[PDB]
Order: C-alpha cells, then structure tokens, then sequence
C-alpha cells in the first residue's frame, strides 16, 4: 500500500549488524525504502517492516 | 571505511 513518494530505493554494497535500538540490520545485495538523506546516515526500512539509520558509505542510488 | 562520524538526534 503505497501512498506517494518520500524517498528512494537504496542497495546495499555490504553488511552490518544493529548493535543498538538507533540503528538495523541489513546484508548486501538488499534493497530498502529511505525516509532521510540529509546527513552521514540514513533513515531507511528493511523489507520486515523495521526502520532506524544506516550509515550512507554501504548505500548506493539503485535504478529500480 | 564503514560507520562515519556520529549522527544527530538519536533512537535513544
């Protein structure tokens, strides 16, 4: 159920852990739902239904 | 070289 545009679609060039309740979980070779793209880290969703902030240097613009 | 410097306005 998509109600408009906010974001993007962002692939993942590598994995990290959520080491805390501020950030997520998320493997390379996976695309998320951004949410904020104005500073070093990113608010995104997983596919799960999870947001939190990622750090921008494994994301990368996906063409979808 | 992953994890920049610290973002603002935390989950916490």
């Amino acid at each position: 159920g998509s109600m408009g545009t906010a974001g993007k679609w962002v692939l993942c060039n590598y994995d990290f852990q959520a080491r805390n309740s501020s950030e997520l979980s998320v493997k390379q070779r996976d695309v998320l739902e951004v949410l904020d793209d104005s500073r070093k880290w990113w608010k995104v969703r997983d596919p799960a239904g999870q947001e939190g902030y990622v750090p921008y240097n494994i994301l990368t613009p996906y063409p979808g | 070289p992953p994890v920049p410097n610290p973002d603002y306005e935390p989950i916490r």
